[PDB]
């Protein structure tokens, strides 16, 4: 585990790591700083058509958990619709976020943090199995923690978002492996989403994140949320109020729901009325825009091993010459 | 329950049903019980602990060195105003009169007997305590104070400043890094004390005391007013301070000459005469001729103002007369340089510095252009070439596949253009992705756009090594038809392009086109001849003004190079033109590829009639007219010279190059340590520096959208269009900001460069008055602990936030801080542009206080002199601090011996005494006069207080303890009642360790003020040096001290007050310091920049 | 005529409560100061700015306002939006920090540095004079005035009083103390330090009557503090020395060597209202401050309801310790803790305590990381399966303050709870020296102490003060309240069905109900608004076989959900309100039932 000596005094909610570490968690630190450096620099965001895209792109791809807008009229007073003059579902699809459009962000993320943010459909009990996402807004504060995963995942993962991949780059890269010539082993992590915990993983990131957005204009928002005032805490004997931007906002936000865990709520219809919500550091499986970010640790954890780790670790002389040359652009695929 | 009122009498362990008189004994006890490996942990951590201090060099913030953008927008605390007294001496009354046990009727008279404070002290000890601020009610205290505690306490956690909490305890000092502590004191001392002094009200003196003088007027404290005045003072028996104050002048009160200006507005600086030591007034008139020396006038600030928004903003000044105006906000050209590598040196010099200081212009840069990129101009002006579609491969289709990015993406356009004031950090690098691969060859169509978008790109990345990338795009393109000479070895001609990085693998046909045959390359020499002939002249322009100064270091002051031959601002209505040098390397460029798709190669290949559409295409896109070449020659060099000071950190730049083989600029150096100290003057420059490596890859395909597709409205007035979007950026006096950082990085860099090498043995060429005190470690850890207090407390008593002076120690050696800055060329030019401090004011101030501290050691609770151990059992009177007789036994006297280094005692069998070994290693008898050193006694003091302490009770032997300077604690008793000093002396020999002493217990008598019978009494320690120039008035409410000394108040400490002779003006500052002064006071308004000027 | 700028501060009452208390309480004493201040906080411009705020930047966001004059007078002019700042007009600092839920706030670092330029900002102190002098202790006025003194009531009420009392509104004093030494056997002193409480409230200072200017004592007769002081340094955010903005920690008794023995508080230096709606804690039912070993939750727990026994705080089973739950084992978690050290190695011990209480910290890979691991085997092998059967106790009850010793037992055995992560200001490593005769001794003290710091998750430790002005901070109004309070209750009604399907003899046709959780009105009429209405929550109520019984809700509550004038207590415990009517329990069965808040008689 990581010293608490080897953190820094708190920018808010978040702390860095201090450069007097130098285990993985340091490569792990520094490749999603440099990660998070290159979105602050990237005018691809303040585009019309790209914010257009990032929020249909929670809306169609996952059918949706809850409503926690019920559980959010606490701070702001919302005239609720229940829409039952219109027919439709009220899953997170369209009853959430035809209602967003109404408040602002900055009113919203302060009070996100629900019991019920996910898992049945804003009643204790219904006919529909606990599932995997949650709420529109949530994600929205997640929105930079998918970002910076998908700058990971560029360089090295060239999946170009096709309906042919499997049949296209994993086939091919299966009958490559197995040949007489090269013999492999095929990597797997099992419980990777009850592995990322803020304990280690979550903790790193968001420090990494912060600092890697430090980058680029302070005073800049992003998305609908705007800059904002931090409280550094890094000097002993200078603390003192930062501004700094929306992308960091969002990161103080982040860091103050992962490490209270992800709230699943069980209300199946299978056992008779057993009903409660509790929290997990577990991430939902099969949301593939946050199960990205296993895949952009993936082949950051290996590339570690392959270079530093297992280089410096092994016993064998002879595997040393092998662990040499290895590189995760070579000898290492990941997904 | 109700609260108490009263702390218990008997404190309770509640382990043991142990009570205690005091809590301090409480304190023990239960550190007692604490107390094998781990109890010894347990018991230290409760010894070395104490948090409640300000400063803390003990804790080593690892790497809290980090620039920000908000860190210099926080600006320090300057103006920081004194309405109360500058003194800062109190005169504080140890032992009133009333804790003597005899008291009679009329013997002793108080003042508050007759409702009135006393103006001096009234009790049977005054000493004189330097306890800073403790009659300033000015506005927001510094911060950081020293306040002694008197000579009766402890006074050493004043003395534990540095290098001393884990390795004494509390009850301790550290004699062996007292140099350190007492100096970091004084740099305490001094910045608690940089005030302003301000005027408060003047009243006259209505009542019959003075009738008539302009009276100080402490309105709200009365308690004040006594104490600022001693010449009002009633005198109505004969005190003893009345035999001081009858002796007092009248008219040496007050103002004398208030030097107004204007009727009836506040005067500018009164001159009066109140009670303040005369250290104090010189720390604050060389603070504001410090304040003064970053002052201008308004007619002159207007000029830099102006001269900063190159003349384009409409700001007037009121010609009148202003009196009143510090407006303290212009830093030298020389202190910009020392803050600017302090820039460079508490960043990281990889990338993560640049890159966010690249944008801090981009995003001002963006928001105040009138350049408005569309894209459609060049999409409509390709697709509006005519092409069979019959053919297989489109060359309309297959380059607008290479033209588009999905987002914007052109930005990087303008951060392309930032790097151009940031060229010492970063270089923009052509984006390797970019480059066309060594597996296609020309015949491949979207590999031969892409060099062409590579060319026209060229010279906006502000890489060394640019034009030798465009020129192997094309010879790697090429290899098959046009093959030539390569260099070195390892290095050949279908090397992909991006491996060119260094200047010795240019080709010998890039430098020398002759070198490439016509008969054998003819397309490839065209276009080293194209190179060499059409890439732009590196010009120059100038921001900034001249009065302010600028923050560069290898650039000559306020210019900046560019890399395009730039014209002056229009103010007219403006067109795309064409004689730019971006047309003309744009131009020629298209004529250059216009001959490559008519050359021979390519008609072997590629069809005739799509042959024509290649060429249909880049001569419509030379055609297309756009303003990005007016704008990078006239507007673009106009707003980089006036974003370059509002930005929050100034350019930095290296001087480019166009195309010369010994002038690339191979590394930007520079270093936090200086080769002189340590020996490597004459070593390669890369290994004496720290060198910033930082890039940036440039897509030149979003450059090429920028360059030769970008328009403006058509009826722009370019000096309208920026003299409305600067506005909102000149309107504020926050542009002034770093100007305050760089003096006060200046001030905190001299004076902690001083503090070390004052700790360090003949270091820098500083001067060294305190070189008399002890200190012996001087390593780079201890030293460390030193800088980084400094730092802790220019921190502190300016409150800023910044990383001042952090990254000094990133190499973790400060004694040797130098700071120098370097750029190598690969010629061997070897420039070095080092910058030194420049001439600071309160590293004046520190070394004037360190000189007077050494004439009134004892002031501050420091005796110096040796210590004597002899047994003087007397009667009479007794003055340790001031020893009436001679000094018996001084070292090397008659049969005086020395002990040397161990303070061994021998012992000799059957009833001989035990002898001791002396300096020459020979045991000598014990009975006799000794020499002591310190730390010999450290270590030896078993030895000492077993064997030689007792031969001293017996009066048979005298014991010279020998130590520079020492923290005194002064006990007084009773001289009625009987005394013996050796529980009171044994209590300081039983806790010197070998780490360090506890201050020294002398026993004094307190001045009696009747002709008392006393008793006879022992006492042992007493000094040799005259230590009593603490001691204010022997005795003050009593008519006339009987059995003490009759040291009544000495008129050498006021001239000011009592000397006839006394001339306004006068002080003896390196001597003793005169308590009452003549000084000026101030009512200086602080305008902001409304207040000076008018911006619409 | 003089316009200050007032940027509001981290926890600004923007209530119904008024502008001029929120930012200091001390101008609306007296009817004299209360008219020198005409008041500029529109509330059309506060809707406009919460739109406008991303979407303009705070450079040009400045560059809007300040081009606007006095809107299309009396002396001093309190507004809310920033202005060209001239002689004449002027800004404030508190010395606090500035929120994040404020648009205008991210304006603070411009407006200062151009405040500190030009000598403007002005401390809350300067407000009370007669003239504007900025800055502390001024050569004209006395500071002596009964105005000066935010140590008494300042009378709150008057003719104009509102429908009930505001428990989430709360008087903050920013004090501060100077620590004083021992005398001398002479009346003389070493001159002391200076510390400034940041946010202590007011109501504890005048509840345990003190004044400022008096000196007090520091100490009771075993060496630890008096518990006036205590309860004053565990409600603060901060503690710093007066003059810097350096933050401390102070020991507790025989720590240091010459100590500190007497508080003469002298001047309080904000008089801030901080609302306690929007707290660290979000939901009614539970929370749990995370909080190291030697922190004085025990002084919390027990002496500040012992300092007001009249009035009902808390309730003491149903507040969960730290300490207790390893002690909820038949053998103890530090006896096991014994057991797992001494069977390995005797001599890593040894050196563990000198690099865990090391002034710098080695890798120390032998010593400490030998000790965690066992920590950490042992710690899953016991604690996390006993946290989960703790799951009913720590968030079942009605209202429950669980102590953890670390973030990870409210997360790795998955309980519902809101974890806070507190760190309050007093050296927490040298109570735990302090204490004695312990099961483990000293020496085990220090070691599982380390074990739960690096056992808990890596974030910002906000301070517990924050935490204790929600829960015990409108408890300190009753005093100063003169009306006696009614009470009220929830209600989650049974039917006689359920209730007697296992077997309860039960005397009734009503459904027989039960109290879920109870609070406090200074008045009637202003629940009548609520006690209509029902709430929109689901309440399944666990009755165990033995007396025991456990509420949960099917939506959790949000603490902001009871209206500004309810006072709920710190913790609460489940009991039928007839006891009487239940009889023969003989088994659990749960039940669902809505929730309606009524009057308890
Ligand atoms: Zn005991």
């Amino acid at each position: 585990p990581i010293p608490p000596s080897a953190w820094t005094g708190p920018i808010g909610n978040v702390r860095y790591l201090l450069p007097s570490v130098q285990g993985p968690a340091r490569h792990l630190y520094d490749t999603w700083r440099a990660a998070a450096r290159q979105i602050a620099q990237d005018p691809q965001w303040h585009d019309p058509l790209n914010q257009a895209i990032m929020r249909a792109q929670y809306v169609t791809a996952r059918g949706g958990s809850s409503a926690s807008l019920k559980f959010a009229l606490k701070v702001t007073g919302i005239v609720l619709p229940e829409y039952d003059d219109s027919k439709v579902k009220k899953s997170s699809k369209i009853y959430q976020a035809a209602q967003i459009a109404r408040i602002a962000f900055m009113l919203l993320i302060a009070a996100i943090h629900a019991e019920v943010t996910m898992g049945i459909r804003n009643q204790v009990q219904r006919r529909a199995r606990s599932i995997m996402p949650l709420n529109v807004i949530q994600q929205a504060i997640s929105a930079p923690h998918t970002l910076v995963a998908n700058y990971i995942n560029k360089h090295m993962n060239l999946s170009t978002t096709s309906g042919s991949v499997v049949t296209d780059k994993v086939i091919p890269l299966i009958l490559y492996a197995s040949t007489p010539p090269n013999t492999v082993v095929n990597v797997d992590i099992k419980a990777c989403d009850a592995s990322i915990t803020y304990n280690y993983f979550l903790s790193v990131i968001c420090g990494a994140m912060h600092e890697g957005f430090e980058v680029g204009n302070a005073d800049a928002a992003f998305m609908g949320v705007p800059s904002t005032i931090v409280s550094d805490r890094r000097s002993p004997v200078a603390p003192y109020s930062r501004p700094i931007s929306g992308l960091q906002t969002m990161v103080q936000h982040l860091a103050d729901l992962y490490a209270a865990g992800f709230r699943y709520s069980v209300s199946d219809a299978f056992s008779s009325g057993n009903k409660f919500s509790f929290p997990t550091s577990t991430f939902p499986s099969g949301s593939t825009a946050t199960s990205t970010e296993h895949t952009a640790n993936n082949s950051t954890m290996m590339e570690y091993f392959l270079n530093v780790h297992a280089p410096s670790h092994v016993k064998s002389a002879s595997l040393k010459r092998i662990l040499t040359d290895m590189t995760i652009q070579r000898n290492y695929v990941c997904q | 329950k109700v609260t108490p009122i009263v702390n218990p009498s008997s404190y309770v362990c509640n382990v043991c049903n142990a009570r205690f008189s005091t809590m301090s004994a409480l304190s023990e006890h239960l550190r007692s019980d604490h107390r094998p490996m781990i109890n010894n942990a347990i018991r230290s951590f409760l010894t070395a602990w104490d948090d409640i201090r300000i400063l803390s060099p003990d804790v080593s913030s690892k790497s809290l060195s980090a620039y920000l953008d908000s860190a210099v927008a926080n600006g320090p605390e300057l103006i920081i105003e004194d309405t109360g007294l500058c003194t800062s001496f109190m005169l504080l009354d140890n032992i009133p009169s009333a804790h003597l046990t005899k008291e009679l009727i009329g013997f002793t008279w108080f003042m508050q007997m007759y409702q009135m404070t006393p103006p001096l002290p009234e009790g049977a000890v005054n000493r004189i305590v330097c306890m800073t601020n403790w009659a300033s009610l000015g506005d927001e205290g510094r911060g950081l104070e020293v306040r002694l505690p008197p000579p009766t306490d402890s006074s050493v956690h004043a003395y534990k400043t540095v290098l001393s909490r884990g390795y004494i305890d509390n009850a301790q000092f550290n004699p062996l890094a007292l140099r350190s502590n007492v100096l970091l004191m004084l740099l305490q001392f001094t910045l608690s004390n940089l005030k302003i002094n301000k005027s408060s009200t003047f009243t006259s003196d209505v009542t019959t005391i003075t009738s008539g003088r302009m009276i100080r007027a402490f309105e709200g404290r009365p308690e004040l007013l006594a104490l600022a005045y001693p010449g009002r003072a009633v005198l109505p028996t004969q005190t003893k301070n009345a035999q001081f104050l009858s002796t007092a002048i009248a008219d040496r009160i007050g103002r004398l000459d208030r030097a107004n200006l204007i009727g009836g507005e506040v005067s500018a600086m009164v001159e009066c005469m109140e009670l303040c030591d005369a250290l104090t007034l010189h720390i604050r008139e060389t603070y504001i001729m410090l304040l003064r020396s970053m002052h201008q006038d308004p007619t002159q600030i207007v000029q830099i103002v102006n001269e900063c928004a190159n003349n384009l903003l409409n700001s007037t000044i009121p010609i009148s007369l202003r009196p009143t105006i510090l407006c303290p906000w212009f830093a030298s050209s020389e202190d910009l340089r020392l803050q600017q590598v302090m820039h460079l040196v508490n960043i990281s010099s990889n990338t993560a510095a640049a890159l966010p200081l690249v944008e801090a212009l981009s995003t001002l840069l963006r928001s105040v252009t009138p350049l408005v990129l569309d894209p459609t101009v060049l999409t409509n002006a390709i697709t509006t070439i005519s092409e069979s579609t019959t053919q297989t491969i489109s060359p309309i289709s297959e380059i607008l596949r290479l033209l588009q990015p999905m987002g914007n993406d052109y930005a990087a356009f303008w951060k392309c253009i930032a790097s151009w004031a940031y060229n010492g950090l970063v270089t923009t690098v052509l984006s390797e992705d970019a480059f066309p691969d060594s597996s296609q060859s020309i015949t491949h169509l979207p590999s031969m756009w892409k060099c062409l978008f590579l060319t026209l790109a060229g010279p906006m990345t502000s890489d060394p090594h640019s034009p030798v990338k465009v020129f192997m795009a094309l010879a790697n393109l090429l290899a098959q038809p046009e093959p030539i000479a390569i260099g070195v070895p390892g290095m050949h001609q279908t090397t992909p392009a991006s491996q060119f990085s260094h200047p010795g693998v240019w080709p010998p046909g890039f430098l020398n086109p002759q070198l490439i045959n016509p008969q054998q390359a003819p397309l490839l020499r065209a276009f080293a001849e194209h190179i060499r002939a059409n890439w732009p002249q590196p010009s120059e322009f100038g921001y900034g003004s001249t009065l302010q100064g600028s923050a560069n270091l290898f650039i000559p002051s306020n210019r900046m190079v560019y890399p395009w031959p730039n014209q002056p601002l229009p103010r007219l209505t403006v067109a795309p033109t064409y004689d730019s040098a971006m047309s003309n390397w744009i131009s020629t460029t298209i004529a250059f590829f216009i001959r490559v798709v008519n050359s021979v190669n390519m008609t072997a290949t590629v069809n005739d009639l799509t042959r024509r559409t290649m060429t249909g295409v880049m001569t419509a896109m030379r055609q297309v007219k756009t303003m990005t070449p007016f704008y990078i020659q006239h507007m673009c060099p106009t707003e980089l010279s006036v974003l370059a000071s509002v930005t929050v950190t100034p350019p930095f730049q290296v001087p480019f190059t166009r195309l010369v083989q010994n002038d690339v600029i191979t590394n930007v150096l520079v270093a936090r340590v200086d080769p002189a100290q340590r020996g490597d003057a004459a070593v390669d420059i890369r290994a004496t520096h720290a060198t910033f490596a930082a890039a940036l890859p440039v897509d030149p395909a979003a450059i090429v959208v920028a360059m030769l597709c970008g328009q403006t409205e058509t009826n722009l007035i370019p000096s309208h269009h920026y003299g409305k979007a600067f506005a909102p950026l000149f309107a504020s006096n926050a542009m002034f900001t770093r100007n305050q950082r760089a003096v006060i990085t200046r001030e905190a860099f001299v004076c902690a460069r001083s503090a070390v090498a004052q700790c360090q043995d003949a270091g820098f060429l500083v001067p060294r008055p305190l070189d008399a005190l002890r200190q012996f470690d001087v390593t780079s850890a201890a030293a460390a602990e030193i800088m980084h207090a400094v730092n802790d407390a220019f921190k502190t008593a300016f409150d800023l936030d910044g990383a001042l002076l952090d990254g000094l120690a990133l190499y973790g050696d400060p004694r040797i801080a130098d700071l120098s800055a370097a750029y190598l060329q690969y010629g061997g030019n070897v420039v070095r542009e080092h910058v030194p401090p420049g001439p600071s004011h309160i590293h004046r101030a520190l070394q004037q206080v360190e000189s007077t501290f050494m004439a009134e050691m004892n002031l501050f609770n420091v005796a110096r002199g040796n210590l004597y151990l002899v047994q003087t059992a007397t009667n009479g009177n007794w003055s340790p601090m001031a020893p009436v007789a001679a000094p018996p036994f001084v070292r090397g006297g008659p049969n005086v011996r020395v002990v040397g280094r161990f303070g061994t005692i021998v012992p000799r069998p059957n009833g001989l005494e035990p002898q001791l070994i002396d300096d020459g290693n020979v045991p000598r008898d014990i009975a006799g006069d000794w020499v002591y050193p310190s730390d010999v006694l450290q270590v030896s003091v078993a030895v000492f207080r077993d064997y030689v302490w007792p031969m001293v009770k017996a009066g048979r032997t005298r014991v010279l303890v020998e130590l520079g300077h020492y923290v005194y604690t002064l006990h007084y008793y009773d001289p009625q009642i009987s005394l013996d000093e050796a529980p009171i002396l044994e209590e300081w020999l039983s806790k010197i360790n070998p780490a360090g002493i506890p201050p020294v217990p002398f026993c004094i008598p307190i001045p009696q003020v009747y002709p008392c019978i006393t008793a006879r009494r022992v006492h042992y320690a007493f000094t040799s040096e005259n230590n009593n120039d603490s001691l204010f008035s022997t005795n003050a409410a009593s008519i006339d001290t009987a059995f003490g000394e009759n040291a009544a108040v000495s008129p050498l400490r006021w001239p000011g007050l009592v000397d006839p002779n006394y001339r306004v003006g006068t002080n003896d500052l390196p001597n003793r310091i005169t308590l009452y002064n003549s000084l000026y006071r101030y009512n200086f308004t602080y305008p902001t920049l409304d207040g000076i000027m008018y911006v619409r | 005529m003089i316009t200050i700028v007032v940027i509001p501060t981290a926890h600004f009452s923007w209530t119904d409560t008024n502008f001029l208390n929120s930012v200091d309480y001390r101008l609306t004493s007296q009817p004299k100061i209360r008219d020198r201040f005409a008041v500029y906080a529109p509330g059309w411009l506060r809707r406009q700015l919460d739109e406008f705020s991303a979407s303009l930047t705070a450079s040009e966001l400045l560059q809007a306002l300040q081009t606007i004059p006095i809107p299309v007078k009396r002396e001093f002019c309190l507004t809310i939006l920033p202005s060209l700042l001239g002689p004449r007009t002027f800004l404030l600092d508190v010395d606090a920090d500035r929120d994040a839920s404020y648009p205008l706030s991210v304006l603070w670092p411009q407006l200062r540095a151009l405040a500190l330029k030009s000598r403007l900002l002005l401390p809350p102190v300067a407000l009370l004079r007669r003239v504007v002098d900025p800055g502390l202790k001024p050569t004209w006025s006395a500071d002596s005035d009964a105005a000066f003194r935010a140590l008494r009531l300042s009378r709150p009420s008057s003719a104009s009083k509102p429908v009930g009392f505001d428990f989430s509104a709360l008087p903050v004093v920013d004090i501060i103390c100077l620590l004083e030494s021992e005398p001398d056997d002479h009346g003389r002193i070493a001159p002391g330090t200076r510390l400034t409480i940041h946010s202590v409230p007011t109501d504890l200072l005048t509840s345990l009557s003190i004044q400022e200017g008096v000196r007090y004592p520091l100490r009771q007769e075993s060496g630890m503090f008096v518990h006036w002081v205590l309860l004053a340094l565990l409600m603060s955010d901060d503690v710093t020395i007066s003059g810097t903005r350096r933050s401390v920690k102070l020991e507790t008794a025989h720590a240091s060597a010459r100590p500190f023995v007497h508080i003469t508080v002298e001047r309080c230096a904000s008089a801030r209202i901080i609302d306690v709606r929007g707290s660290p804690a979000m939901y009614a039912n539970a929370v749990c401050l995370t909080l190291p070993k030697g922190s004085y939750k025990s002084t919390i727990i027990d002496t500040l309801p012992a300092m007001f026994s009249d009035l009902p705080i808390l309730e003491q089973a149903a507040v969960i310790d730290s300490d207790a739950l390893g002690d909820s084992l038949r053998p103890s978690f530090e006896t096991q803790f014994l057991e797992r050290l001494e069977n390995l190695d005797p001599n890593l011990l040894d050196r563990a305590v000198a690099s865990i209480l090391s002034p710098t910290s080695d890798t120390s890979d032998d010593a400490v990381t030998t000790v965690l691991d066992a920590f950490n085997a042992l710690y899953r092998e016991i604690m996390t399966p006993a946290q989960r059967a703790r799951l009913p106790l720590l968030t079942q009850q009605g209202r429950v303050l669980a102590f953890a010793h670390s973030d990870y037992e409210l997360l790795s055995a998955n309980i519902p709870i809101q974890v806070v992560r507190g760190s309050i200001p007093i050296d927490h490593v040298v109570n735990l020296l302090a204490r004695r005769n312990r099961v483990g001794g000293t020496a085990l003290q220090v070691l599982l102490d380390y074990c739960y710091r690096t056992q808990a998750s890596p974030l910002a430790p906000t301070p517990a003060g924050r935490l204790y002005k929600q829960l015990f901070g409108p408890w300190l109004m009753v005093p100063r309240l003169s009306e006696p309070l009614i009470k009220l209750r929830l209600v989650a009604s049974a039917p006689a069905k359920v209730l007697r399907a296992a077997g309860w003899t039960i005397d009734g046709d009503p459904p027989l109900e039960v109290s879920c959780l109870c609070a406090y009105v200074t008045d009637r009429a202003a629940a009548t608004a609520l006690i209509e209405r029902r709430l929109d929550s689901r309440a399944l109520v666990t009755v165990g076989g033995d007396q025991l019984m456990f509420v949960e809700y099917a939506p959790p509550l949000p603490l902001v959900s009871i209206p500004r004038t309810f006072l709920l207590p710190v913790t609460y415990v489940v009991h039928w309100v007839p006891p009487q009517r239940v009889l023969l329990n003989g088994g659990n069965v749960s039940f669902t039932s809505g929730l309606e808040w009524t009057f308890d008689d």
